[PDB]
RNA sequence: UAAUUGCGAUAACGAACGAGACCUUAACCUACUAAAUAGUGGUGCUAGCAUUUGCUGGUUAUCCACUUCUUAGAGGGACUAUCGGUUUCAAGCCGAUGGAAGUUUGAGGCAAUAACAGGUCUGUGAUGCCCUUAGACGUUCUGGGCCGCACGCGCGCUACACUGACGGAGCCAGCGAGUCUAACCUUGGCCGAGAGGUCUUGGUAAUCUUGUGAAACUCCGUCGUGCUGGGGAUAGAGCAUUGUAAUUAUUGCUCUUCAACGAGGAAUUCCUAGUAAGCGCAAGUCAUCAGCUUGCGUUGAUUACGUCCCUGCCCUUUGUACACACC
């Protein structure tokens, strides 16, 4: 509809929570990269944290980008549901938590860990490497729309 | 990473000089010379129907097309 | 997923609208949409964001217009969007019908539907002369 | 007391029927406009029977068509069909006869199953296959 | 080319070409000539049509496939990976946007373009396999004027379908870069490619 | 580009292998009743127009 | 000739089965019989968006009129019909004309004689002989297992990406099925992102579910060549449902890991028309679970319309040291 133009302020591979944000492409995509945000909470971060969906991630005040940070981290005192959180009602404190940045990965191992020291069947599977659902044993896994 | 996403600056007036001695336009023919992305190629192609330029013999989305102005 | 726009300007016919429904100031929001699926089937929420809700507005405005009279259930299965599951192609099943349920209980305020004899609900005589003639005005006028 | 006649089209299981009367030139289906319709791009098939003969001939009447059954592109030609049938069954009874073979003569030269309606119908699905000649794979080994 | 009133609304834009000459929505079947010697049956061109969709039976006889319109024909070619199995609207909807694009580039009427991209992508000479049981070669023998249209038909949707596959240009582009090419002996073409080997094997057998 | 035309005038039959290749009497403008049997690839009948490359052959019986 | 179908010939003559004929089904009846459990049109009550009277319902009640569509019952209809060619000029064959239908009009069901030491004693209170018969391989309760596995082989269904996948605005069907001595199919209003929960309602069914307003696909916007955004696995965390009981997660939803995958050697499966291929839908199992099948529609191609070379089948001649018959 309309073309803008802007100038070198533009800044393509910044970097947030210990891993780089993409420029070039749509924010939402490009928050998606990191490890422990995906689409959906990503649009919703950024209809909550109002930014031009539009626009690149290149751009933006890093004020702004610092909201964003800010309610990614801080989600359920800003008004989100805490249905959306993927770490729901948890299994120590007993309050709802968005795990983030590469501290998923770390809190998912504690968790396989816990498991293996219970000694629940799922955590004996889990040492073993086997495939743990109880799922019919010959998988991959994939894919329809 | 081809790139050519963002317009930067001096790209923009080249599209401007070089789109009108074109015959054929789409969001094919102006990625075709390395040059703005999808987004700003479907952007700028309604920008130039808009300004004059390009005349339509158009339809819809993904297949866009249009003519010199004659 | 959906149903009744082949014929008349697809989405201009609830475009002009979507804009025109908040100019009017009467809309009632849900307060919980807009950070929603829209289908158990579905995977992400609309594009136009600061709006959407005033499209399917329209287009349940369309519904209760389509014919006779129309119900929940019947919206549900409608706007739903068929679930994608593991092979397991594209059912067809239920929608957000909540989002429906709003929509409509927002529209019987606005005075342009309401509650039928055999259930369901039905356009009024007065209801929309007013709301979508502007938006398909813009027919009227390149006509 | 007024004239009128009433036809119908057919193609798969989809099914149009159409009412014609004299009136004032008016022609719409189920939910359309007939500039409107629906696909777009098949639209110029429902045209067909009002162009190949002329659109004069529809000045005097008042064509209004309803359908059944079937999918898109199919409605589109009952549709058609049913305006072929209904304009020429109402020359035949409300006009001479030198006119509806004119028409006639004007549509089966161009014949789209125009007229007369598409005899293809499904065959039945058989056992040891997804479809009808279709068959399942087999191993040996 | 006189109008006429009626009560339902019918635009004049699209009106004009309905009261006239019948053609294809915008573009024309008359004049169009049949460019080369043989396909003086085998092309269609009269009668024309409105749009290529025209769903009745051709391969049911034998040679009514040639009487079929080559537009339509040509339509169906597209129309085909599984993926892409049915949906002629889609196939029809490319095809106008390829005349479109043919009508861009190089002015003149894009059907005639076509059709000449049709006479020249056609492989002359064409040969086989024989038996033998054990060790053979390719047996040299003609084709025939209806096997030269499905084979360019083919070769030029193949051609153009390749090209376009995990390319930006879409079919209608890629299409339309074939016909023009192969409207003349450009050679760069996918088509004439395909034919220039064809007839090089073909005459490695004298 | 030596080009040469051939209207066919009678078909002898199916002839090769696999029976996809057909025995066809060719006949031209370029001085009538001078006749080849030409093997023919494609589906053929009366009155044909075949793009010849070679005037003199002769296709003999496929075995 | 699809056919021991015929035409003919003739130590054979008439005959029977199989084939065909027959049955169901798929299409054509603006002719008959009619139909508020199917429609359409006119009159009292609606004209609210593209509308001036789309088409729709207001309209089980407002009464009347109708049977084209829709349903059946009864019949008709196609016999290769007429014309041309072609053949001892016979059976028949190829083209053209009309025709809804002109590949035995398509599809099936039914399907001979003699066989196989095919499969089944785990369908059978169908059974012979053998085994066992009260720490019983009988019956029954508790708990497992048949899902033990990144596959060594076999079938199976979404879109490897721009004829794409999204965000919406998407999207017309047709087979069916359905509660009683009970709890099936669920319309409706409320609550819920959600799956669902609830208060009820209609339905023993052309009437209610249910025009199963299915999906693919039509229209614009969002990416646009990037193991990325395209679409939402493998693993974790919660919330629902069914069920005495879900733990080696039944299923379903939600978010985080993100995957239609780089067009698949050698090989081999199905396929000639509304078929192949795409796409859903119902039913069958069923408390719950489909990717399984059994039918149904929807969009709808290319390429022969041939041959005996490969793989086999039928007949006739011939050869045979085979006859558990070339393994």
């Amino acid at each position: 509809s309309l073309v803008v133009q802007e100038q070198g302020s533009f800044q393509h591979i910044l970097r947030l929570l210990n891993t780089n944000v993409d420029g070039n492409i749509k924010i939402v995509y490009a928050l998606t990269t990191i490890k422990g945000v995906g689409r959906r909470y990503s649009n919703l971060v950024c209809k909550k944290a109002d930014v031009d969906l539009h626009k690149r991630a290149g751009e933006l005040t890093q004020e702004e980008l610092e909201r964003i940070v800010q309610i990614m981290q801080n989600p359920t005192h800003y008004k989100i549901p805490a249905w959306f959180l993927n770490r729901q009602n948890d299994i120590t404190d007993g309050k709802d938590y968005h795990t983030l940045a590469n501290n998923v990965e770390s809190k998912l191992r504690d968790d396989l860990e816990r498991l293996k020291k219970i000694r629940a069947h799922r955590g004996i599977r889990h040492f073993w490497g086997l495939r743990v659902r109880g799922q019919h044993t010959k998988t991959t896994g994939r894919r329809r729309a | 990473a081809q790139h050519a996403v963002i317009l930067d600056q001096e790209k923009y007036d080249r599209i401007l000089k070089e789109v009108p001695t074109y015959r054929y336009v789409s969001v094919s023919v102006l990625v075709d010379r390395l040059k703005i992305g999808g987004s700003l190629a479907r952007i700028a192609l309604r920008h130039l129907e808009k300004e004059g330029i390009i005349k339509p013999i158009s339809k819809h989305s993904k297949q866009a097309i249009y003519t010199r102005a004659t | 997923p959906g149903v009744s726009v082949r014929d008349v300007a697809a989405q201009d016919f609830i475009n002009a609208y979507a804009s025109f429904l908040q100019r009017q100031g009467k809309l009632e929001v849900p307060g919980y949409v807009d950070i929603v699926k829209t289908s158990s089937g579905n995977e992400m929420p609309p594009q136009d964001a600061e709006g959407w809700f005033y499209k399917r507005a329209a287009s349940v405005a369309r519904h209760i217009y389509m014919r006779k009279q129309v119900g929940v259930g019947k919206l549900n299965k409608l706007y739903g969007g068929a679930k994608s599951r593991g092979v397991r192609p594209y059912k067809h099943i239920d929608a957000s019908g909540s989002i429906n349920r709003k929509v409509l209980q927002a529209l019987e305020k606005i005075g342009i539907v309401e509650i039928s004899p055999k259930g369901g609900r039905r356009i009024s005589e007065n209801g929309q002369r007013d709301l979508d003639r502007i938006a398909a005005q813009t027919l009227e006028e390149d006509e | 007391a007024v004239p009128s006649v009433q036809t119908f089209g057919k193609k798969k299981s989809a099914t149009a029927v159409a009412h014609v009367k004299a009136g004032k030139g008016l022609i719409k289906v189920n939910g359309s406009p007939i500039t409107l319709v629906e696909p777009e791009i098949l639209r110029f098939k429902v045209y067909e029977p009002l162009l190949l003969v002329g659109l004069d001939k529809f000045s005097n009447i008042d064509i209004r068509v309803r359908v059944t059954g079937g999918g898109h592109v199919s409605q589109v030609y009952a549709i058609r069909q049913a305006i072929a049938k209904g304009l020429v069954a109402y020359h035949q009874k409300y006009v001479d006869e030198q006119s509806k073979n004119e028409l006639k003569k004007a549509f089966t030269s161009y014949d789209r199953t125009l007229l007369i309606a598409d005899s293809r119908r499904p065959e039945p699905k058989k056992f040891g296959g997804k479809g009808a000649r279709s068959r399942f794979q087999k191993s040996y080994r | 080319f006189t109008p006429v009133v009626l009560a339902t609304p019918i635009p004049e834009e699209v009106q004009q070409a309905q009261t006239e000459i019948k053609l294809f929505n915008k573009w024309s079947f008359e004049e169009v000539e049949v460019k080369d010697a043989s396909l003086v049956d085998y092309v269609q061109v009269r009668q024309p049509i409105f749009v290529a969709h025209t769903a009745g039976r051709y391969a049911n006889k034998r040679f009514r496939k040639a009487q079929c319109p080559i537009i339509e024909r040509l339509t169906n070619s597209l129309m085909m990976n599984g993926r892409n199995n049915g949906k002629k609207l889609k196939a029809v909807r490319i095809i106008k946007h390829t005349l479109d694009i043919i009508n861009v580039l190089t002015d003149q009427n894009p059907i005639q373009v076509v059709v000449d991209a049709i006479t020249n992508t056609g492989p002359r000479e064409d040969t086989t396999r024989v038996g033998g049981g054990g060790a053979a070669r390719r047996q040299a023998v003609d084709v025939s004027p209806l096997r030269r249209v499905n084979q360019a038909i083919a070769l030029l949707t193949i051609g153009a379908r390749e090209a376009a596959f995990r390319n930006i240009k879409t079919i209608a582009e890629t299409l339309a870069e074939e016909l023009i090419n192969a409207a003349k002996g450009s050679s760069t073409s996918y088509a004439i490619k395909k034919k220039d080997e064809l007839e090089r094997v073909a005459k490695s057998n004298r | 580009t030596p080009v040469t035309l051939a209207k066919v005038i009678k078909v002898l039959g199916r002839t090769g292998s696999r029976g996809g290749v057909t025995q066809v009497r060719v006949e031209f403008l370029e001085d009538t009743s001078r006749t080849i049997v030409r093997n023919v690839k494609g589906p053929v009948r009366e009155n044909d127009i075949l793009v010849l490359m070679e005037s003199e052959r002769e296709a003999r019986r496929l075995r």
